[PDB]
């Protein structure tokens, strides 16, 4: 299916 | 702070928040590690071009929203 959103910070 | 996208050879991406003068090792070691491979595997690129651990997105021209290929090594 569809991937969520996915966001990481460094 | 600037966003990145990365890219994977199956199309997924994983977003990165980062500053413009963080150098990229950081970024491409959390990759790795989402991914479950070893860093050594991989490769990642910017423009074709090959990101050093040392790099920082000033200094390769990076942009909001700009793109990471990654590709194995």
């Amino acid at each position: 299916g569809e991937a969520e959103e996915r966001i990481i910070s460094l | 702070y600037i966003k990145l996208k990365v890219i994977g050879q199956d199309s997924s991406e994983i977003h990165f928040k980062v500053k413009m003068t963080t150098h990229l090792k950081k970024l491409k070691e959390s990759y790795a590690q989402r991914q479950g491979v070893p860093m050594n595997s991989l490769r990642f690129l910017f423009e074709g071009q090959r990101i050093a651990d040392n790099h920082t997105p000033k200094e390769l021209g990076m942009e909001e929203e700009d793109v990471i290929e990654v590709y194995q090594e």
